[PDB]
């Protein structure tokens, strides 16, 4: 934020939208009642028009504690969004258990019955591999250093192609 | 029956959940700012955290979420900026006010989103008629702020600011828009100072009008520097120190208002003397300095020491065209100092180079024995966006602080350094401006 | 410790270790200390070179704190993006990238007189697609005069190549009359506020097309490391992870002395103690002083 | 002798050209020092003697320098 | 111990800044 | 989890290569 906002008592917000916190100020001439209820308990104070005021004065300044970074727990998460899209078709498997049964193995030819359990076990090689969870955390720092290393840039952070080729209209087609 | 850590427990526990929608989110931030609850940082944290995840947005929401964010003092860069796609696409359906709300609020973080204030701004003056002076002004800082240098909105607000009446808080915040816009127009800010006359009902309001006149360099107000004078102890040490250095660069005599704005500051510098900003202890030095007024013995050279620091600083992260503007003053005047040729131009340059006694560089300092001089070059960034073009306040800062070492700045600005024809000319123009200081040179 | 142009670099650094070392800096000057000299010498080499080495130092911590808006839908977290990105360099002390690409241009190209010399000292700054189209525009010139068209500007050879080639611009999508009419400037505020508002429209949809291809390619990796990763049974996984955890860690435990090393190690440290902590109490986060 | 510069030569310049370039000939000869102009050098001077050269230009000082820079940090 | 701070926790840990400093540490002096 | 630590800059501007579609998901529902 800046170091001068001018925020409070005025056009402020005056009453609830959720009906899970309960929310009513007394907009007076300089002060307000407020009463808020958030389930049993209750609280109902006065806050003054240079009260507000003095709440933007010591900045909060969010900051995020990461176990690595910010930057490969944004690719951690990523990655553990594509493996939730990947388990999500695993999950419509169909059930080869039910056809364990000695009903289905003497009938059934021996090749197409080895072909089947090899199937079984695919499978529960697929599944135990893609509920290997903590191995996104390493690979999520193969994807790092590419992208760190394109931000080390000797021109900017920030620059592409799109910027560069119309600042190259700009130097080409201005004169020398 | 009125407690505050039992209901801070139970809207901890609100947005602890998985699945909260966006207006609790919206209601429990409301319900945090009038709590005053800047000493719990996670729940803040917890809120943000479900503000950022809430996709669904109403206009009523987003506005009650950003308003509590606006006046929570709370910053997190990645959920306020990542706030704007709500408001680009819920932005027809945004009644004046809520718009208001969401374009102060979200210029107030720095987003830089020129899709959002091109879009708010022309909605302003394609209908400005149903605002109000506040509505304009909030949506000036706003705009101000976000990296926008947009003009026709400055004069769609100096319209409304000429024709109709404002209130005192809406005249500092319209006046803190212009002095980051750098405007200094008469016709506007004339307009807005006729609404400090029946004081200020908080001392903010005084703290950037006094700020927004030093940085805009007008004047100082007699009735601004009285209201701050009265309430200089609501005020946290880096809105004091603005405050000063704003009366300050406004030719401020009063002792007693000064003596009130330091004492704030610098007991909370002897506190923590890492708390405030390097740019903020210099512009405490700056403002101790120019007014004159005393600070503690650990406080005053600590802040001569950051001055240095900062004005070091502010020599290395240059704006390349202003190093080329240094570049050629420094040719400027090596030439009308007597040089004809190439070398004789280059050694001089090279030994223009002299360094200050507080410990930064200067670039251009020229001692005749006894007497000192210093050329400092004003390159774009401190000249005033209007038609005369004259520099701003942290020029003038600047330059009398450096008058205060022992030295005679000579002002020599790019609007009047680049309409000449050659080097002769360009020095003449730095020789004329180095005699105008001292003609002992 | 911070050896006073580091130190100057950190002073609008909003990042952890930089602003701590600041703070430990700024105490020190609370305590009565001086402050060094600042060196004014080493010639604009070694100025450049400092430079380049010293906000890279201020855009490393600062990258790692940037988090990427993968798989996202929408605008706006890629304006986040590119925005955290933009803060980050004005914060290293570049400027607008626009400017600096085209300081990159001017200092590349600043002895070159012909076209085709430009368009082949400055091949690395532009893409392909775009130099092959100005390269076939300067053959057709080159065909039409049998001559070396000069870069000069009033050379009417420049002329009428310049004239195709803002016609290549603006196929290529980029108004190159809105570019123009922005950085050379305009009379009034108002007819100079009206091509700024659309220049800024351009740029921002240039910065967001950017970044937003930045995203897609580490989306594109990160499905294919993902991708080549579900393939292995689970075994060979985890030896290969614990065998490059393990290189990696005795890569740096190997040297020692250095700071990189140290520090390194006090992350790997840092690490454990995090994995600890969220043991403890996981409904809750880690423990943090407050 | 031929001398190759960027700029036309100014007469302190000159003066103090002819003055270095009397250090390089191994005797008391004189030297014709002749005058070409080439703005691919960025400043500087190269004194060409057709049996020796010296390039004191901006040009190969700033390859040395990228040079310098490139082994260096490849070995550090 | 446990509950250590948050500025000593806002910290990009694996990031490089140190290797840039090795390299600028000992290549700024060699190259002046 | 821990990563290489390179020191280099990227001097071109180029395009960021985005990689090619693979076949998992078309392996898997096979």
């Amino acid at each position: 934020l800046t170091t001068f906002t001018f925020s409070g008592l005025q056009d402020a917000p005056v009453a609830a939208l959720s009906g899970s916190i309960k929310l009513n100020v007394a907009a007076k001439a300089g002060k307000a009642e407020v009463t808020v209820a958030a389930g049993a308990a209750k609280a109902a104070t006065q806050v003054s028009a240079a009260a507000l005021r003095k709440l933007s004065g010591s900045k909060i300044s969010l900051a995020e504690v990461a176990r690595i970074s910010v930057l490969h727990s944004s690719i951690q998460n990523y990655l553990l969004s594509l493996s939730n899209e990947r388990y999500q078709l695993l999950s419509q498997w169909p059930d080869f258990t039910t056809m364990y049964g000695k009903d289905f193995y003497y009938r059934a030819h021996p090749e197409d019955l080895k072909k089947f359990y090899d199937a079984a076990d695919e499978y529960y090689k697929l599944y135990e591999t893609v509920t290997e969870f903590d191995s996104l955390s390493a690979l999520a720092s193969q994807v790092v250093p590419n992208y760190a290393a394109r931000r080390r840039s000797t021109v900017h952070p920030a620059i592409g192609s799109t910027v560069a080729d119309g600042a190259f209209t700009n130097f080409l087609l201005s004169k020398q | 029956e009125n407690d505050v850590p039992a209901i801070l427990k139970e809207i901890d526990s609100l947005v602890s959940r998985e699945a909260v929608s966006a207006k609790e989110v919206s209601d429990a931030a409301v319900a945090l700012t009038y709590l005053q609850v800047k000493a719990n940082r996670r729940l803040w944290g917890k809120v943000l955290e479900k503000a950022g995840a809430a996709q669904d947005y109403d206009a009523a929401s987003l506005t009650n979420l950003l308003w509590a964010i606006n006046t929570g003092g709370v910053e997190h860069f990645k959920t306020v900026a990542e706030l704007a796609g709500p408001a680009v696409s819920l932005l027809p359906s945004l009644s004046p006010v809520q718009l208001s709300i969401v374009v102060e609020a979200l210029g107030g973080a720095g987003v830089k989103n020129y899709e959002l204030y091109n879009k708010a701004s022309a909605v302003v003056v394609s209908k400005i008629g149903e605002f109000k002076p506040a509505e304009i002004a909030r949506v000036l800082y706003g705009v101000a702020f976000g990296g926008v240098n947009d003009v026709a909105l400055a004069k769609a607000a100096g319209k409304v600011f000429a024709s109709t009446e404002v209130d005192s808080r809406t005249a500092a915040q319209a006046l803190y828009a212009l002095a980051k816009l750098g405007r200094a127009d008469k016709a506007t800010v004339d307009a807005l100072l006729k609404s400090f006359k029946k004081g200020t009902e908080s001392a903010s309001d005084a703290a950037a009008a006094s700020f927004a006149l030093g940085s805009l360099s007008f004047k100082a107000e007699k009735a601004i520097v009285d209201a701050l004078k009265a309430s200089a102890g609501d005020l946290a040490p880096a809105q004091a120190v603005e405050a000063a250095y704003g009366l300050a660069l406004s030719g401020a005599t009063d002792a007693e208002a000064f003596k009130a704005l330091f004492g704030v500051v610098a007991p909370a510098i002897e506190k923590a003397p890492d708390a405030l900003e390097v740019s903020s202890l210099a512009q405490l030095h700056v403002a101790s300095t120019i007014s004159g007024a005393k600070l503690p013995a650990a406080v005053g050279s600590f802040v001569a020491k950051a001055f240095g620091l900062a004005a070091d600083a502010a020599r290395l992260k240059r704006s390349s065209a202003e190093s080329a503007l240094v570049a050629d003053v420094a040719a400027a005047t090596a030439v009308a100092f007597g040089a004809q040729y190439r070398p004789e131009v280059a050694s001089a340059v090279a030994s223009y180079v002299k360094t200050a006694p507080d410990g930064s560089v200067l670039d251009i300092a020229i001692t005749k024995g006894d007497a000192k001089v210093l050329v400092q070059a004003v390159p774009s960034s401190l000249l005033t966006s209007t038609t005369p073009a004259k520099p701003l306040g942290h020029v003038a800062a600047y330059s009398k602080v450096r008058e205060a070492q022992g030295y005679a700045v000579a002002v020599v600005p790019a609007n009047e350094f680049e309409a000449l024809p050659d080097q002769k000319a360009k020095a003449q123009y730095v020789l004329a401006a180095i005699k105008k200081v001292a003609p002992s040179f | 410790a911070v050896s006073k142009k580091e130190v100057l670099y950190f002073l609008s650094s909003k990042d952890a270790e930089s602003s701590t070392a600041v703070k430990s800096y700024l105490k020190s000057l609370y305590a009565g200390a001086q402050v060094e000299a600042t060196e004014t010498d080493a010639s604009e080499l070694i100025a450049q070179l400092e430079k380049k080495y010293l906000s890279a130092q201020v855009v490393e911590p600062g990258v790692h704190n940037i988090a990427l808006p993968l798989g996202e839908s929408g605008s706006a977290p890629v304006k986040r993006y590119a925005a955290e990105l933009f803060n980050l360099g004005a914060q290293a002390g570049f400027e607008c990238p626009f400017i600096e690409v085209s300081k990159k241009f001017g200092q590349e190209t600043a002895t070159s007189e012909t076209v085709k010399d430009v368009l082949n000292k400055t091949k690395s700054y532009v893409s392909a697609d775009y130099n092959a189209a100005l390269n076939e525009v300067l053959s057709s010139v080159e065909a039409e005069i049998n001559g070396p068209v000069l870069f000069d500007g009033k050379t009417e050879g420049f002329k009428k190549f310049a004239a195709k080639a803002k016609a290549v611009a603006v196929s290529r999508g980029l108004p190159a009359d809105t570019i123009l009419a922005y950085c050379a400037g305009s009379a009034n505020e108002d007819a100079a506020d009206k091509v700024s508002k659309e220049f800024f429209t351009w740029f921002e949809s240039a910065y967001t097309a950017d970044a937003a291809a930045e995203v897609k390619a580490i989306e594109a990796e990160a499905a294919s490391i993902l991708d080549r990763h579900l393939a292995k049974p689970v075994a060979q996984i985890r030896k290969e992870q614990a065998s490059a955890y393990a290189s990696l860690l005795k890569r740096a435990e190997t040297a020692k002395g250095a700071k990189w090393a140290e520090k390194y190690l006090e992350d790997v440290k840092a690490v454990q103690w995090f994995d600890a902590s969220v043991a403890e109490a996981p409904a809750s986060g880690p423990k943090v002083a407050a | 002798c031929t001398v190759i510069t960027a700029e036309p030569l100014d007469k302190l310049e000159r003066v103090e050209l002819t003055k270095k370039a009397e250090k390089f000939v191994d005797a008391g000869f004189k030297l014709v020092m002749q005058e070409k102009i080439d703005k691919k050098l960025l400043g500087g001077f190269v004194i060409e003697f057709s049996d020796r050269r010296v390039d004191m230009s901006t040009a190969k000082k700033v390859e040395e320098f990228n040079n310098f820079v490139n082994k260096l940090v490849l070995s550090i | 111990a446990d509950a250590k701070a948050l500025d000593e926790l806002r910290k990009p840990k694996f990031s490089s800044k140190y290797l840039i400093q090795h390299v600028s540490q000992k290549l700024i002096p060699a190259v002046k | 989890y821990l990563a290489p630590l390179r020191s280099d800059f990227t001097e071109e501007i180029t395009a960021p290569k985005v990689a090619s579609a693979s076949n998992l998901v078309n392996e898997w529902n096979n």
